[PDB]
Order: C-alpha cells, then sequence, then structure tokens
RNA sequence: GACAAUGGUAGGAGAGCGUUCUAAGGGCGUUGAAGCAUGAUCGUAAGGACAUGUGGAGCGCUUAGAAGUGAGAAUGCCGGUG
RNA sequence: UAACUUGGGAGUCAGAACAUGGGUGAUAAGGUCCGUGUUCGAAAGGGAAACAGCCCAGACCACCAGCUAAGGUCCCAAAAU
RNA sequence: GUAGCGGCGAGCGAAACGGGAAGAGCCCAAACCAACGUUGGGGUUGAGGACAGGAGUUACAAAGGACGACAUUAGACGAAUCAUCUGGAAAGAUGAAUCAAAGAAGGUAAUAAUCCUGUAGUCGAAAAUGUUGUCUCUCUUAUCCUGAGUACGACGGAGCACGUGAAAUUCCGUCGGAAUCUGGGAGGACCAUCUCCUAAGGCUAAAUACUCUCUAGUGACCGAUAGUGAACAGUACCGUGAGGGAAAGGUGAAAAGCACCCCGGAAGGGGAGUGAAAUAGAACCUGAAACCGUGUGCUUACAAGUAGUCAGAGCCCGUUAAUGGGUGAUGGCGUGCCUUUUGUAGAAUGAACCGGCGAGUUACGAUUUGAUGCAAGGUUAAGCAGUAAAUGUGGAGCCGUAGCGAAAGCGAGUCUGAAUAGGGCGUUUAGUAUUUGGUCGUAGACCCGAAACCAGGUGAU
C-alpha cells in the first residue's frame, strides 16, 4: 500500500499509495510460468530447412535394375538411407509463437510486480533528472540507492537520456511503464521506477 | 538443432567389450559376437546360481553317505535316524563333521542309530 | 486445411441435445407390398445411430452441431 | 520466480511418446501398430466409415428433409433472465445487448416462459412466448411487440 | 511393522537414463577443456564419477525450454580393412 | 472377489498338440471339420535319453539352508544291491 | 467446410452481409455547329446530352528549363590500463585504476570495454545517378442522339463451387436474328408487378504476387558422410547424344619448413639444430575400431567342441584395498542373434568385420484427457502501434446460456397424433479460451523397394 519514495541521492522525498490489486496481489506461478515460456517462444525466429528426397540435386533415374544383379533394390541415389541423400523429416520452417487469454497476461504482469514488491525489490524513485547523456552519474546514482546487479529501469514515457546513460551499463535494462513485460521483470533483481511510472503502471494494470 | 551420432555409441559399445575379456578371438574383439556371448554369459550365470545350491547339495549328501556306509549304515536310514532323533544339523555341517572330526560322526551315528532301534 | 464433412453423412443424420445422431429408417422406399402393415408403421419411427457406427463415424460429422 | 528457478504447474506438462527408439519402451520394433496387413504399412488404413465392402452405414440409410433458405433463428431471453433489471425498466434489445443477456441478436429477439420473473418490466421485444406474456403481464407488467 | 503381489509376445499404462541446442543462475580450465586410452569405482537399469597417460582450448553443474535425441540386422548407403 | 456402465488407447481375425464327444476318411494320417478341457502360443524350472503342445509345476533378487511334486534310489548319475 | 454440386459415390465447394489494407476517377462514338466525307468545336449519362484563379505529364493533353533539398555510389574523426604470477606467449589469476550516447563484433602467441580493426556518436562528395519541393512552363475557365449482324434464340461445347439439371448468370463455333426512353437489362426456369441498373467503345495509380539480384542485418539453422552437387565443381569421370555426375578442409604463434655430420644410387633413416611441442616434418591438430606385427606372465600335442557359465587346484601378480587382479589342470550345465512363424539349433531370411550415416515428423483441422484464467458467460480474427518481441488496441466473428420439428413453426417443451392418450427427442445449468499428452483427418505422413503409365526431348557413327 504504502511505499516509499526516495530522491536519487537516496534521501526520503515522500511517500506513494500503490494499489494492492497490482503490487499487492498473491504471485500466480502458474500463469507467470506459461507467460514466460510464451515469450521465450514468441523470441524465436524458427528460420531452419533440411533438403527432403525431392530437393536434393539431381536422383532422377534408378540406380539399377530391380533384380538380378546381387544388390539392394534401390530407386534413387538420394534416398535418405543413401549418404549425400534427402532427409526424412527433420527441421521446416515454422513459428513457435502462440497466445493466452488477456486477463491472463494481465495477471501474469500483475504477479511479477507482485513478486518484486514483496522480495522489496521495488523502488521508487521521485525523477529522474538528466539533461545530458552521462554513463558515469547513472552508475554513481545506482550506486547511491544500494542497487543490485540486475536492475530495471521504469519511466513513464520513453527518457531518452536515461535510456542513454543506462543502456550501456550490463545489468541494467530500461523501459517505459507501457513496455512492462514479464521476462524484463523476472529477469532483474530489483525495480527502480519513477512516482508517476508507478502511477500510470496502477493505472493501466488496474 | 542436429545431434550429431557424437560419443555414446563408442562408449557403450566398449562397456560391452571390457565385459567379453577373456573370451575366443573375436568374441572379445568385435562388439556384435562379444554383445551376443556376454547375454549368454548372463543367462548362464542366472540358470548357474540356482543350479550351484543343487550342485552342493548333492556333492554333501555323496560325502555322508560315505561316511555313513563306514558305520555299515545307508545315507537314507542315517537321516531317517536323524530326524527321529530330533537333531537339525544339515547336509554342510554333517558333511564338514564326518571330513574334520570322525569321532564327532560316529556319535551322531549312535544316536540315528538309537533313534531307530 | 479443414476437416471436411461428409456431405452424404450429413444429409441422414441431425444431432440431438445430448449428442446422439437421429437417423431415419432403411426398407422405407419401395416393395410394400412385402412388408407387413405393422412393420410400415413401425419403420416410420426414427432411430438413433448406435454407439458401435458412432465410434467408427464420429469425425465424419464433427462439424454438424 | 526465478528464470533459474522456473517450474511448470504440477500435471500440466507431459514427455512425449517416441516410438521405434529400443524394445524396453515396449514401443520399439513395430512401434505399436501389430504385424503386417493394411494398418502396419505407412500412410495404411482405410478411408473413416469404410466397412470393407459392406455397403456403409450412411449409404444404407435414406436421406431425409430439406433446408429451408428463409429459416429464421431468433435470439432467446428467459424470464429468468429479465430479473437483474429494476423494478419499472423498459426493456428493449439495446439494453439486451448492452447488459450481455443477448450477444448475437440474429433475426430478432424473444422471449420465452423458463424460470420466474419477479420484477415489473416493460418488455419491447419482436417474439413472445404465450407463458412468456401472460408471466409478464400478471406481474403487473407490459409488452410490445416491435 | 505386518500382510499381499511382482513369468510374459501383440498391446495399454507409469517412471526414468543419456545426446545437441537455448534461457537464467552458479562454476571449471595452459597449475591443462573437449576428445581419446587404461583401471581392481559407484548406482535397481538406461548410466554417473575419480585416478593416470595422451591431448592442447574449450567445457560442466542446477532449474526450465526445444529437438535432425539413442542402431545390430533394411541382399541398407559411404569409407576402411580382412 | 469381482461385476457392470461411460469415455481415451489398442492388438487380434495363419493357430498347434494332447485328452475326450462327434462328422468326414478306411472305427487311415503328425489328415480334415465342429463340441469340451488343458498346455504351447506368450512359460523358464524338475520328469519323459534327446524331444513347443505329455506329467509335475508358474522364475522379484540373493544364499555352499530345509520340506516336498512328477519321477526315482546296482554304476554312468542324487537316493533302498 | 456453411449453401450447394456429386456413379448425391470418392470427393468438389462458393458468394453477399460484417470487419480491415488501399482509395480516383476519367476519355470517346452519336445528335449538333464551323469550314474544305475529312478536319476541327461540342458531349459522355439513370436519365444525360444536343437543341432552347484551378488542373497537369501515375489515367484524366503534352514537351521543356531555374534553384534548392535529400539520398546513393569513395571516405574521416572517434573515450579509456597499468603492474605482478604462471607460462613459449596473458587478454587468464591477483592488485590497483579508467571510459562508457562506445560492455556489438572480429583480431592480437591462452579467455581484452580501455592493444588493433572497430562500436556509440559526429563529419564528408569533384562527378554521376536517382526521389523530391518551389519557381517556371503548359491546358482550361423528350423535338433529335445515347455503341447492330449487336443483344438474343436453336443445336453443339466450354467457363461458372455446380456433372444439363428447377440452371439463371458468362464465353466459343454454326445457323438465324431485335427494341430505339411508351426503349433496353438483371433480381437463379418462367410470367406479372415492384426494385435496382443503363450492355453491345476505351483508359486508369494504391492496397496484392515473386527474388536470379544488390545493400544492411538476423537465426534455441549445418559444421566437412553435415550444410549447396560443389568450403578445395557442373570440374574429373561416364555417355554418339540429350544427359548423369563425384572424391578432396586443419603444420606452427611465427617458416623459424630441419645448416652440418653419418649409412644409402636414391628413397628412407640416426644424430645435430628450430620450436613450448617434431609420435607438430608437410601423406603434417586430435588419431577410435576393424586389421597387421614384436616381446612374454599363465596355459596347451589322448583330444569331440554355439567356445561361455558355475565349481576349482596350481602358477604369476598386487588394486579406485575390495570377503583383490591374470591365467587356468579338471568336473557339472549348455544347439549364436535377428526376422518370420502353429512350431526355427534350424538344412527358412539377413549380417565378412569395424566405423559413420540410416525410419511416426511438421503444418492446419477434429476429438479426448491433464493444466490454467474467467464464468452466464468465455474469446477475438485480419488490421493498426511496437524491437521480426512481449504487449496494447481491434467484438467483425465464434462457442455457450434451449430444445423439438423435414419445414412453416412452437418453445421447457416440441414432434407424431383426432387425442385432455401413448411414444421419440428434450427441461429440471456450465461453459469458454489457451496449452502439455493420446488418437484421428488433409498433406508423400514411419522408412526403403516395383513392374508400369504419361509428357517433352535425344539417338540410324
Ligand atoms: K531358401
Ligand atoms: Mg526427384
Ligand atoms: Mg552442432
Ligand atoms: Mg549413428
Ligand atoms: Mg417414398
Ligand atoms: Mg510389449
Ligand atoms: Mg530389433
Ligand atoms: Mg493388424
Ligand atoms: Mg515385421
Ligand atoms: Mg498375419
Ligand atoms: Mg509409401
Ligand atoms: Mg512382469
Ligand atoms: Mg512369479
Ligand atoms: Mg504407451
Ligand atoms: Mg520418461
Ligand atoms: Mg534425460
Ligand atoms: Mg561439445
Ligand atoms: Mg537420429
Ligand atoms: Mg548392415
Ligand atoms: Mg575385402
Ligand atoms: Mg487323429
Ligand atoms: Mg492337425
Ligand atoms: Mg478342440
Ligand atoms: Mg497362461
Ligand atoms: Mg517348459
Ligand atoms: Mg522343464
Ligand atoms: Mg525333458
Ligand atoms: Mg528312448
Ligand atoms: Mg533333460
Ligand atoms: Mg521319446
Ligand atoms: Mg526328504
Ligand atoms: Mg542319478
Ligand atoms: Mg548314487
Ligand atoms: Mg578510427
Ligand atoms: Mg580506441
Ligand atoms: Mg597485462
Ligand atoms: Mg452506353
Ligand atoms: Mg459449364
Ligand atoms: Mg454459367
Ligand atoms: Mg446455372
Ligand atoms: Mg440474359
Ligand atoms: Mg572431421
Ligand atoms: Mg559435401
Ligand atoms: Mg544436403
Ligand atoms: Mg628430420
Ligand atoms: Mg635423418
Ligand atoms: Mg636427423
Ligand atoms: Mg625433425
Ligand atoms: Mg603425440
Ligand atoms: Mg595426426
Ligand atoms: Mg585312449
Ligand atoms: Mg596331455
Ligand atoms: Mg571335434
Ligand atoms: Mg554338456
Ligand atoms: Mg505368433
Ligand atoms: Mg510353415
Ligand atoms: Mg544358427
Ligand atoms: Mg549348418
Ligand atoms: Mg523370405
Ligand atoms: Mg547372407
Ligand atoms: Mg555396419
Ligand atoms: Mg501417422
Ligand atoms: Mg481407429
Amino acid at each position: 500500500a504504502n511505499y516509499d519514495v526516495l530522491k536519487l541521492d537516496g534521501t526520503k522525498s515522500g511517500s506513494i499509495e500503490l494499489s494492492d490489486a497490482v503490487f499487492g496481489i498473491e504471485p500466480n506461478n502458474s500463469v507467470l510460468f506459461e507467460a514466460i515460456n510464451l515469450q521465450r517462444a514468441s523470441l524465436r525466429q524458427g528460420t531452419h530447412a533440411v533438403k527432403n528426397r525431392s530437393a536434393v540435386s539431381g536422383g532422377g533415374r534408378k540406380p539399377w535394375k530391380q533384380k538380378g544383379t546381387g544388390r539392394a533394390r534401390q530407386g534413387t541415389i538420394r534416398a535418405p538411407q543413401w549418404r549425400g541423400g534427402g532427409i526424412v523429416f527433420g527441421p521446416t520452417p515454422r513459428s513457435y509463437a502462440y497466445k493466452m487469454p488477456k486477463k491472463m497476461r494481465r495477471l501474469a504482469l500483475r504477479s511479477a510486480l507482485s513478486f518484486k514488491a514483496q522480495e522489496n525489490g521495488l523502488t521508487v524513485v521521485d525523477a529522474f533528472n538528466f539533461e545530458a547523456p552521462k554513463t558515469k552519474e547513472f552508475k554513481n546514482v545506482l550506486s547511491t540507492l544500494e542497487q543490485p546487479k540486475k536492475v530495471l529501469v521504469v519511466t513513464e514515457n520513453e527518457d531518452v537520456n536515461v535510456e542513454l546513460s543506462a543502456r550501456n551499463i550490463p545489468g541494467v535494462q530500461v523501459t517505459t511503464a507501457q513496455g512492462l513485460n514479464v521476462l524484463d521483470i523476472t529477469n532483474a533483481d530489483s525495480l527502480v521506477i519513477t512516482e508517476a511510472a508507478a502511477k500510470k503502471v496502477e493505472e493501466v494494470l488496474g | 538443432p542436429r545431434v550429431k551420432g557424437g560419443t555414446v555409441t563408442r562408449a557403450r559399445r566398449k562397456k560391452t567389450i571390457k565385459l567379453a575379456k577373456g573370451y575366443f578371438g573375436s568374441k572379445h574383439t568385435l562388439y556384435k559376437v562379444a554383445k551376443q556371448q556376454v547375454m549368454k554369459s548372463g543367462q548362464y550365470a542366472f540358470r548357474d546360481r540356482r543350479q550351484r545350491k543343487r550342485d552342493f547339495r548333492k556333492l554333501w549328501i555323496t560325502r555322508i553317505n560315505a561316511a555313513a556306509r563306514q558305520h555299515e549304515m545307508s545315507y537314507s536310514r542315517l537321516m531317517n535316524g536323524l530326524k527321529k532323533a530330533g537333531i537339525d544339523i544339515n547336509r554342510k555341517m554333517l558333511s564338514e563333521i564326518a571330513i574334520s572330526d570322525e569321532k564327532a560322526f560316529a556319535q551322531l551315528v549312535t544316536k540315528a542309530k538309537d533313534a531307530l532301534k | 486445411p479443414k476437416m471436411k464433412t461428409h456431405r452424404g453423412a450429413a444429409k441422414r443424420v441431425k444431432r440431438t441435445a445430448s449428442g446422439q445422431l437421429k437417423r431415419s429408417r432403411a426398407f422405407t422406399s419401395h416393395l410394400f407390398a412385402n412388408k407387413s402393415t405393422k412393420q410400415k408403421r413401425q419403420l416410420r419411427k426414427a432411430r438413433l445411430v448406435s454407439k458401435s457406427d458412432m465410434k467408427r463415424v464420429k469425425q465424419l460429422l464433427a462439424y454438424k452441431k | 520466480m526465478k528464470l533459474h528457478e522456473l517450474k511448470p504447474a504440477e500435471g500440466s506438462r507431459k514427455e512425449r511418446n517416441r516410438v521405434g527408439r529400443g524394445v524396453a519402451t515396449g514401443n520399439g520394433k513395430t512401434s505399436g501398430r501389430g504385424h503386417k496387413g493394411q494398418k502396419a504399412r505407412s500412410g495404411g488404413g482405410v478411408r473413416p466409415g469404410f466397412e470393407g465392402g459392406q455397403l456403409p452405414l450412411f449409404r444404407r440409410l435414406p436421406k431425409r428433409g430439406f433446408t429451408n433458405i428463409n429459416r429464421k433463428e431468433y435470439a432467446i431471453v428467459n424470464l429468468d433472465q429479465l430479473n437483474k433489471f429494476e423494478d419499472g425498466t423498459e426493456v428493449t434489445p439495446a439494453l439486451l445487448v448492452e447488459s450481455g443477456v443477448v450477444k448475437n441478436e440474429k433475426s430478432g429477439i424473444k422471449i420465452l416462459g423458463n424460470g420466474s420473473l419477479d420484477k415489473k418490466l416493460t418488455v419491447k421485444a419482436h417474439k413472445f412466448s404465450a407463458s412468456a406474456a401472460e408471466a409478464i403481464d400478471a406481474k403487473g407488467g407490459a409488452h410490445e411487440v416491435i
């Protein structure tokens, strides 16, 4: 319910009220697992192919007559048991993406955010004050907030200077409130979200 | 992705070949005949673990027969007497006593004869 | 691709509420002089597709609800 | 839940059966197909409903009936579904659609008589069953045909 | 603790072993990885370690995901050698 | 100590001997076709010299313990010259 | 996978409505004027026509110039590390630093954000090529007619989802052959009314299809029997020809690629050197198995055999130290494996041996089970936005909440029936979406194998 709001220097600048319907639910692990699996599968390109016996070059003619030579009967030099022959089955190009009900997606996002809330992985900041990109300044800011290595930074809209300053730091990822996804939240050890971004997330996810 | 054949085939076959150590010629060398002979060896050993108990009971009985005929008695009558006397010494022990301690065996024969008369 | 309904079957059965198939009766086309009065009267009454036949033909009518 | 500690729900996942991979699985060699005949062949087996040459069931049975091109099918609302509206409400197809009572309107709305109506209402529908009209008017309400 | 059951082809059901790849976590490696070779090692099986030699730069483990995932027979295909 | 019902998944549609009730054949066939039972099939172990189908008997694993079944006890070869 | 078509078999299989992407409308012929039938003017439709600045080379007419823009085809700059240890070599380990709009990647004597080439970011074109904006430059301000060998019809065919059928609608051959706004055509035979449209002339961007290519990239794609046939080739080789069609990758960090001596004609070796390593010496990383040899610890020349197994002395050793290892006089027991069979030691099939490769897969539908979300409701599809993502939006559509009947219909009932009868199917709640597993269907559908059939070519050396 009541979460402390911090200044980038690390001082308590105030307090915020975040709804228990977004950050205070019991995480649903089955739905969250399904969401993570869905997102990882949607990332697959699926470009993988082999040549079956029809696609391998040549192989039109019968290699030798059916009977009389003493050899095994053969139909084409590109049959699967032949060296250099066609592949039986094997990979064929396809998509791995699938879908789940919208309510399950929302429940998964809420579960990830709530898990961050329980494990003390939620840090609310007053506002990011970055006029010019400087990776060193953002690094020091994360130092002053006592943040772990894996941190997800959430701003209300696309903040270009924050994204530029935090881009090159390994373990640090930046997203907007609209762009929150389960993989990104789950990977992070802690969440650093502004007051406005927290309010927007609470509004959109109810 | 593609799974190459890899090393598992060689490892499995080499296990069988090592199990065929000491076999004659190709039977300790070539995987196919070695596998057949190791299967045969397992089946034989299973059968022979059961046959061994029969064989050793037979050996003990033969020895007990010899020892009892040394006292003017047959095996069958001696065992009948020992059973009627309430003596529960089994055949391995009786044969070992006959080999090791002739006098104790003679006393056992005396008890068996007494229980019959 | 979609499975295709057996159109000949679809012209001969209807699905009931419980999922069974109501069917018409054979021997009702002609040669009525050779069947007795009661035979024809009772052959006017519809039957169901038997369970043994359902086991064989269910996929042919999967779309006919 | 961490990415290094993922767990599917119990009973939600199951390993697929791979036939023709050795005797111990129980589906090696013949791969569950038994021995020989048509059903043992790749691409083998008769078409569904084939009875081996005995006249099939859907040929020994006659065709029946026809399909009406102008068949009218109505969306149906029973009395028990009208109980969600407050007393004095004016029920209309727009209101029934907006309230989730009717998803697809079809050829029109018809009120049927299942359930009990315990609320006075004014109902405008294309069709009414006799018991629906009687129970709507009996409870003090009115109905109109639109 | 105390009773029962546990031969098995077609076939049905269950549980596991191992292979390659991916994600996350945590590790190993020129003070020597994978591979190979030897050994009197461990596990109920598939199989898993350790030690030593060879080798000379990559590779395990945990959890989950995906498969070109396991060969002794096809007068199978190719190569090598009897 | 099963039985039935409803669903998911099958395989099977070449059978064999023995005993017994019968057809057929010649009160022939290790013949052939039906009824009944067993075994083999899909069953190892002991007996029948050897010997799927006969007799005893159904192997979870280990034991250099014991009692028995059919069948046996002069030697081969366990147990009565 | 509906309506329909269909030896009403196997199968074939729409369209309109609705939701979206894209969006654009126009020019003639004719009447009628001017001129000497041919040119101009004029006109273009659902009732119109005759008569009475704004648009443009993407259709709507068509050729050009000026200046600017952008982009493409070369490039340029581009932050930040030192030390010790082990090593042949440091990027590894250890200690202490730094940069970051740059922690993509590759190289460098092992594994590098700070060594190199780069990356983020910024800059750049003499010339040519495009796309483009402005200026310019162009052009403009119901009396008569309305597509005739036409529509249409018969016969024969074809195309329409539709096999000639109740067959409309479209086209072809042959033969016939209209009407003229009171006109003509369609609304699934046909007729009448009604409704919608206006054939027998032409033009038109976009949304859509494909990839030999080019540029920049990507992959729970291959990694030398794989992946292209081809990492070094449509070559070698085969064939008269059309045509068929391989095998073959790896020294080392650096050639430092072995001076010199010795045997030998040489080949090949043994030394000596180089190198971290030469059992890395070019037939060059690793170097399995079959197979071929040399040495010997135990054993074997009176013995009858699927070669082992169980028992067991003797001899020889000594381990992942375990009631150890090797061999084995002698005794018991014992007719390989696979396939196919009632039944195989079978004298039925298959395998010389070793190695590699070699067979239920995927897509879209159906059904069922398990899982999960929501629940009288559940759920979107295309599309749009987004990073080829998750996701957001999108409610058209789909299933369910009600069935019965051939249908009209009626409705917790309904059908049959004259029935207030009896009987059939129903009512007296639970569905739906995604997904693991099983199975089915359409696809080559577990893999290999015909004899053949058809089409287009090549051959009378
Ligand atoms: K033969
Ligand atoms: Mg071909
Ligand atoms: Mg690979
Ligand atoms: Mg292999
Ligand atoms: Mg009739
Ligand atoms: Mg089985
Ligand atoms: Mg096999
Ligand atoms: Mg079968
Ligand atoms: Mg077979
Ligand atoms: Mg058969
Ligand atoms: Mg086939
Ligand atoms: Mg069993
Ligand atoms: Mg048993
Ligand atoms: Mg199974
Ligand atoms: Mg399993
Ligand atoms: Mg496994
Ligand atoms: Mg590997
Ligand atoms: Mg394979
Ligand atoms: Mg072979
Ligand atoms: Mg040879
Ligand atoms: Mg007889
Ligand atoms: Mg017979
Ligand atoms: Mg009989
Ligand atoms: Mg039985
Ligand atoms: Mg037996
Ligand atoms: Mg026996
Ligand atoms: Mg016997
Ligand atoms: Mg005899
Ligand atoms: Mg015997
Ligand atoms: Mg006999
Ligand atoms: Mg006794
Ligand atoms: Mg004897
Ligand atoms: Mg004796
Ligand atoms: Mg530079
Ligand atoms: Mg630099
Ligand atoms: Mg250094
Ligand atoms: Mg016209
Ligand atoms: Mg036609
Ligand atoms: Mg037509
Ligand atoms: Mg028609
Ligand atoms: Mg017409
Ligand atoms: Mg290789
Ligand atoms: Mg190749
Ligand atoms: Mg290939
Ligand atoms: Mg040299
Ligand atoms: Mg030399
Ligand atoms: Mg030399
Ligand atoms: Mg040298
Ligand atoms: Mg070496
Ligand atoms: Mg080598
Ligand atoms: Mg002699
Ligand atoms: Mg001798
Ligand atoms: Mg001999
Ligand atoms: Mg023997
Ligand atoms: Mg059989
Ligand atoms: Mg036979
Ligand atoms: Mg044999
Ligand atoms: Mg022979
Ligand atoms: Mg054969
Ligand atoms: Mg052969
Ligand atoms: Mg082979
Ligand atoms: Mg299949
Ligand atoms: Mg079936």
